[PDB]
């Protein structure tokens, strides 16, 4: 639906 | 880039240096993609010719063993040390292992786990007494900058880990070549079956394999695609690549800020249903303290 996502960033998750 | 080390740089004959590496001559090649189905926002094109400098780059990426080294010689603490926890594929999680609440917003199989390193790639209880030949894992951008600089060598630029990966040839799709199995065989480890429910392990490895698994691309480099992404000195950027310049076209470094840097290659994880992006054109980022099971790097040098 958006971009596919490979590379999971710890500020991602803030 | 300027990176501040709590070890010394030892001393290294270029014959220890080039061990384990491939000269790659001087000269020119297509870089980028044109793949109608790319991600316009990935900035795979526009396609061009780019020269670069001799240079030599790892045959394989940097396993376990050798990171272990660093580490023994120098007390390197990793960043995902530092931070307490790092991201792990869901189905590799053991049921009960703690695990943190943090969702990444549109990839819920990512899952942070404390005490996951690289050590410990599923968390506290894992180890790699079974992997020593497998890439190392868990390693940001800083880490293998550390490990790199520790061994006498440096991140490849995105243009030479492309160079690199090509093997040769120009503007195939794969390393290659175009087919993803030819002759039904399978040349890299990537996901088969349905992401993110079920890899069937078709290619031999439903996590990483040994960095000397299949066969080499035509410069010889292993596992360039799949297994796991490679982490490159470039700042990322979807478009710097598009001027047409010396900078851009000879030895280009990419953009001279960034906030996430280059990943190159794929990994394990990858699949034509989601993220295409085993393809040898294929490019994404990541920023550069973060880590995760299916990112590491491999390294190049200056002869
Ligand atoms: C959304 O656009 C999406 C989601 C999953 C896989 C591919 C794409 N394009
Ligand atoms: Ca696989
Ligand atoms: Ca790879
Ligand atoms: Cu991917």
């Amino acid at each position: 639906a958006t971009t596919p996502l490979c590379g999971p960033s710890r500020a991602s998750i803030l | 880039h300027m990176p501040s080390f709590d070890f010394d740089i030892p001393r290294r004959s270029p014959q220890e240096i080039a061990k384990g590496m491939v000269a790659i001559p001087g000269g020119t090649f297509r870089m980028g993609g044109e793949d109608p189905d790319a991600f316009p926002e990935d900035g795979e094109g526009p396609v061009r010719t780019v020269r670069l400098s001799p240079f030599l780059i790892d045959r394989y990426a940097v396993s376990n063993r050798q990171f272990a080294a660093f580490v023994k010689a120098t007390g390197y603490v990793t960043d995902a040390e530092r931070y307490g926890w790092s991201f792990v594929f869901h189905a590799h999680v053991a049921p009960g292992t703690p695990v943190m609440d943090a969702v990444v917003p549109e990839a819920p199989w990512w899952v942070a786990v404390p005490g996951a390193y690289w050590k410990a790639p599923e968390g506290p209880g894992s180890s790699i007494t079974d992997r020593p030949n497998h890439p190392v894992v868990h390693v940001s951008w800083n880490d293998a900058v550390a490990y790199a600089t520790w061994a006498g060598k440096r991140l490849p630029t995105e243009a030479e880990w492309e160079m690199a990966a090509r093997g040769g040839l120009d503007q195939a799709r794969y390393p290659w070549g175009n087919e993803l199995t030819p002759r039904g065989r399978h040349r890299c480890n990537i996901w088969q079956g349905t992401f993110p429910v079920h890899d069937t392990g078709e290619d031999g490895y439903t996590g990483t394999a040994p960095v000397n698994a299949f066969a080499p691309n035509g410069y010889g480099l292993y596992n360039v695609a799949g297994n796991v992404w490679e982490w490159c000195a470039d700042w990322w950027s979807a478009d710097w690549h598009a001027t047409e310049s010396p900078a851009t076209r000879i030895d280009p470094r990419g953009p001279e800020t960034g906030t996430a840097r280059v990943t190159k290659g794929g990994s394990f994880l990858c699949h034509e249903s989601y993220c295409n992006r085993y393809r040898v054109a294929a490019r994404t980022c990541n920023t550069p303290d973060s880590s995760a099971a299916h990112t590491g790097f491999r390294c190049a040098a200056d002869p």
